[PDB]
């Protein structure tokens, strides 16, 4: 090779990794931080973002009275003149009603514990279940995740439960606890920076993913008055407002007003939300904090570092002054803080830009007052919700415009009506201020989200779940008033929302329905709860193995299976493959059969009814495995047991196969010589209601303690049957031609012994419990005599149940086309006092997709962890759904 | 001062609110009319279920 070709290589490998390594200080310098989710709780009776939104679109005023359950003497707090000791001159403030409101059981939180607990840390905690579940995550999930907690908070002095008191008061585990009640194990600070607190925690926060430490965030803050210290003693200096209104860049700004509230973010790295198929709702695109330093007091505005920080995080996003569409001003409402700030917003941003697009100022102080330390998050929330809805909502309180400051220039300008936001030739891009009062400013700028299919599976499970019955009907509720304003969303993505992006708790409910004109209905139904066709409802067990059943005879109906050859692939596969492993030793195919076709024989023939189960309880069983329900036993019946061996690893496919057909023509020459019937009997009853016939009828199987199965020659079993009348006993007769479980199979001995001849037993990777023995058995013992012995003596199907009841299973699955020893596993269930659930797969003229979905959504609200996953495919689009509809309960001290 | 007392009114957390099962009864003026009120409450419970 020429040498200019060989350097040429090194110098293209050499540029790539140049290439490389300048992305990726691109990316640990400022890398876009998705904030993924939100939650806040505000005054006004905001409790979600929509509502935040809701409340700043109307321009409602939340600022209210005070609070009158709290213990505070209002009456006897209040006169006109600024200066006197425990005295405020305000009325109205922004509050949260229902701040001592807290869910205790449902963080595991007792009563006692609650009631000395900040409402900060109860809020907090709340907020952020909120946000986790809002971003598409399961919060019970993101145990062991690294996931950090940054938190703006003060202490407010809130004050056998003496080690609560202790840690339910601390600032210190305001953040910490979060991440001890979820489980989080990234770094969890509380920041404490006076009003700019949570804004400046946001900062951190992306710092803290910008360096690895962290996957994801909590970057929020929390604001509560316990006591009314904040509005008597600031008052001294005639620091809040008459009114209390928060006057934002008004000329009638004359103070401030305090404000109640949380609100919260869960915040990822943009590229990472990018993978993992998160919604991102908006952009932090950079960030900036610093210091007023020396000022006129230290309680004193400095525009010059407003200047510098507004400047600092502009260059940190790489975004330039015009590049903004609007401002989240601080907008405290004082008379010296306004013109600092509106100078320093004119300077900064309206310096260079358009005439006719200039910088649009807003407050949401003017709103809801002033916030506290959570106002700042609380501002992008706003700031978030305007970017989602391209409109921007007017400031409230705004005679005109404040004389102080000059508005010659024309490149800012308030917001006294909302102003449509433009969509065009750029994203819409936008900030928020959090100026601190201890002189720490904070500047955040936020960036719209970038713009980012598989088939409807037929009628997909919605599932519903919580912690009681009565948040059951809450959710249930809160999902059908959420669908009701929503233009027909798709079915399948609510589906895999509700498995995949929720919680599964203990009391659990479940929608199975191919067409979407019931749905409604049944959502109704399970919120009065009323009983609904479509609606399954259940409590799941926290511990217990699962079983399934291989019944043998009476599990069988004409096109049973035909529909999953179709809509099932799997089961398709499933078939087939039996199909192969059964055309050796049989005159016919499976396929035919199943499918009806012209000329395959019917089930009449003993012949083809045990292959064709055989094979049908193979390959639903196999779907049940498929679907991530993996039995921890298995139990057969008479033949099923067959089946049985096959799932539990001791026989091959071919083996069984060869067993189960050679077995079924053998009985063909007991064809007509007699049958059986069932009584519904214990075993003693049975067993000495025949003995004036003798030998002639045997007790065939004990399906249960009060019902079993005698086979015998048809005169024996008929002279019976009118002794049965005369005692009155429902004896009824089970359609065969075969007395199996008897002597006369017997006759025919040699020739099943001829049977399972050739055939390589194995150990059992599944527990096998035999119906013969009632035990456990080895997989090697299965040999030909282990055969005959199953098809002549009595089926202990009875015995074997309550073995495997005691053994601490307590999911029994029955894996045919139609239950049949449904009706003995729970009457044995009931005569033990074990709280095991039955179910089954298909049932007659049902063995559609729909019927299976149905079998999983009971199987899940029994609490079997259904993978569904492969249900309802890998991943669809994220719809967005209500969150936990907490059961809250009044926890507050008395003074 | 034992025996003294004032009605007033306290401020408390907007209800959740839950859906308006079955038909309501509305009754109004004639003289109101489709006006103001009786319309937006109309629809409000139209909405609401």
């Amino acid at each position: 090779v020429t040498d200019s070709e060989k350097v040429a290589e090194y110098l293209r490998r050499a540029t790539l990794d140049l290439r490389a390594a300048r992305q990726r200080i691109r990316e640990l310098e400022s890398e876009p931080i998705a904030i993924i989710g939100m939650a806040c709780r505000l005054p006004g009776g905001v409790d979600s973002p929509e509502g935040l939104w809701e409340l700043v679109d109307s321009g409602t005023d939340a600022i209210a009275g005070f609070p009158l359950d709290r213990g505070w003497d209002v009456e006897g707090m209040y006169d006109p003149d600024a200066e006197a000791p425990g005295k405020t001159y305000v009325k109205e403030a922004g509050f949260l009603y229902d701040a001592g409101e807290f869910d205790a059981g449902f963080f595991g939180i007792s009563p006692r514990e609650a009631v000395s607990m900040d409402p900060q840390q109860r809020l907090m905690l709340e907020a952020s279940w909120e946000a986790f579940e809002r971003a598409g995550l399961d919060p019970a999930r993101q145990r062991g995740t690294a996931t950090g907690v940054f938190v703006g908070a003060t202490a407010t002095g809130y004050v056998g439960a003496e080690g609560f008191a202790i840690t339910g008061n601390m600032t210190a585990v305001t953040s910490g606890r979060i991440s001890y009640t979820l489980g989080l194990q990234g770094p969890a600070v509380t920041i404490d920076t006076a009003c700019s607190s949570s804004l400046v925690a946001l900062h951190l926060a992306c710092q803290s993913l910008r360096q690895g430490e962290c996957t994801t965030a909590l970057a929020g803050g929390v604001t509560v008055m316990p006591t009314p210290t904040a509005f008597t003693e600031f008052s001294r200096q005639r620091g809040l407002a008459p009114d209390g209104r928060c006057k934002s860049f008004a000329a009638a700004a004359d103070g401030t007003n305090w404000a109640e509230g949380v609100a919260v973010l869960v915040v990822e790295r943009l590229s990472d939300a990018r993978r993992n198929g998160h919604r991102v709702l908006a952009v932090v695109r950079g960030t900036a904090i610093n210091q007023d330093g020396a000022s006129n007091g230290l309680s004193a505005p400095n525009d010059l570092a407003q200047e510098r920080v507004i400047r600092s995080a502009l260059d940190n996003a790489g975004l330039t002054a015009s590049d903004v569409d609007a401002v989240e001003a601080h907008g405290t409402g004082t008379t010296l803080g306004d013109p600092i700030e509106a100078q320093a917003l004119l300077a900064a941003y309206g310096h260079e830009r358009p005439a006719h697009r200039p910088l649009r100022v807003g407050s949401l102080k003017s709103n809801i007052g002033h916030a506290g330390p959570a106002a700042g998050v609380a501002g992008v929330i706003k700031m978030v919700m305007a970017m989602r809805h391209g409109v921007l909502p007017r400031s409230l309180h705004i005679d005109e415009p404040t004389p102080q400051v000059d508005w010659s220039s024309g490149a800012v300008t308030l917001l006294t009506e909302p102003v449509d936001w433009p969509d065009s030739d750029r994203p819409r891009r936008a900030g928020v201020s959090a100026f601190g009062i201890s002189g720490t400013n904070a500047h955040v700028i936020l960036e719209q989200a970038p713009t980012q299919p598989a088939p409807p599976v037929p009628a997909a499970p919605w599932l519903l779940s919580a912690k009681t019955p009565a948040a059951l009907r809450a959710q249930a509720r809160r999902l059908h008033t959420h669908l009701a304003r929503h233009p027909h969303p798709d079915p399948t993505d609510i589906a895999h929302a509700l498995a995949t992006t929720r919680t599964p708790h203990e009391h659990r409910a479940a929608l199975v329905t191919d067409d979407h004109g019931t749905r409604g209905p049944a959502l109704a139904a399970l919120a009065e709860g009323a009983p609904d066709a479509c609606l399954i409802s259940g409590t799941a067990l926290s511990k217990g193995r699962t079983v399934f059943v291989f019944p043998g005879q009476g599990s069988q109906w004409t096109g049973m299976g035909r529909e999953l050859l179709h809509t099932s692939p799997e089961f398709a596969a499933y078939i087939a493959e039996c199909e192969t492993a059964l055309n050796d030793f049989v005159d016919w195919s499976l396929t035919d059969v199943l499918r009806g076709t012209e000329g395959a024989p019917g089930y009449d023939r003993v012949d083809v009814v045990q292959p064709a189960l055989f094979a049908v309880m193979v390959s639903l069983a196999r779907l049940w495995q498929h679907h991530g329900i993996h039995p921890d036993a298995v139990i057969g019946h008479s033949q099923g047991e067959i089946a049985a061996a096959h799932i539990a690893g001791a026989l091959s496919l071919q083996d069984a196969a060869r067993i189960v057909a050679l077995r079924s023509q053998a009985l063909l020459p007991l064809a007509g010589l007699g049958g059986m019937t069932s009584l519904a009997l214990p075993h003693d009853q049975a067993l000495q209601l025949i003995q004036p016939w003798g030998q002639d009828l045997s007790i065939a199987s004990v399906n249960g303690p009060h019902s079993t199965v005698v086979s015998g020659t048809t005169h024996a079993l008929d002279e019976l049957h009118t002794t049965c009348d005369t005692q009155g006993v429902r004896a009824r007769r089970i359609p065969v031609d075969y007395a199996s479980h008897s002597a006369q199979v017997e006759s025919i001995r040699d020739t099943v012994l001829q049977a399972a001849t050739g055939i390589n037993p194995q150990p059992t990777t599944i527990p096998l419990y035999s119906t013969v023995t009632g035990q456990p058995i080895d997989g090697t013992q299965l040999d030909a005599d282990y055969w005959y012995t199953n098809l002549r003596h009595t089926v202990r199907f009875e015995e074997t149940t309550r073995a495997l009841l005691g053994s601490g299973h307590r999911h029994f699955i029955e894996t045919t086309a139609h239950p049949v020893l449904a009706l003995a596993l729970e009457e044995t269930i009931e005569a033990t006092g074990s709280d095991a659930r039955v179910t089954g797969t298909l049932r007659r003229d049902h063995g559609d997709l729909t019927q299976l979905h149905t079998a999983l959504a009971t199987a899940w609200t029994h609490g079997i962890d259904v993978d569904w996953t492969a249900v309802l495919g890998d991943r669809r689009t994220p719809f967005e759904l209500p969150t936990y509809a907490f059961q809250r309960q009044r926890y507050w001290l008395e003074p | 001062d034992d025996l003294r007392y004032k009605v007033t009114w306290k401020p408390t957390a907007v209800a959740d609110g839950a859906s308006a099962t079955g038909t309501w009864l509305v009754v109004v003026p004639e003289s109101l009319a489709g006006g103001g009120w009786p319309v937006v409450v109309a629809r409000a419970v139209d909405q609401a279920g």
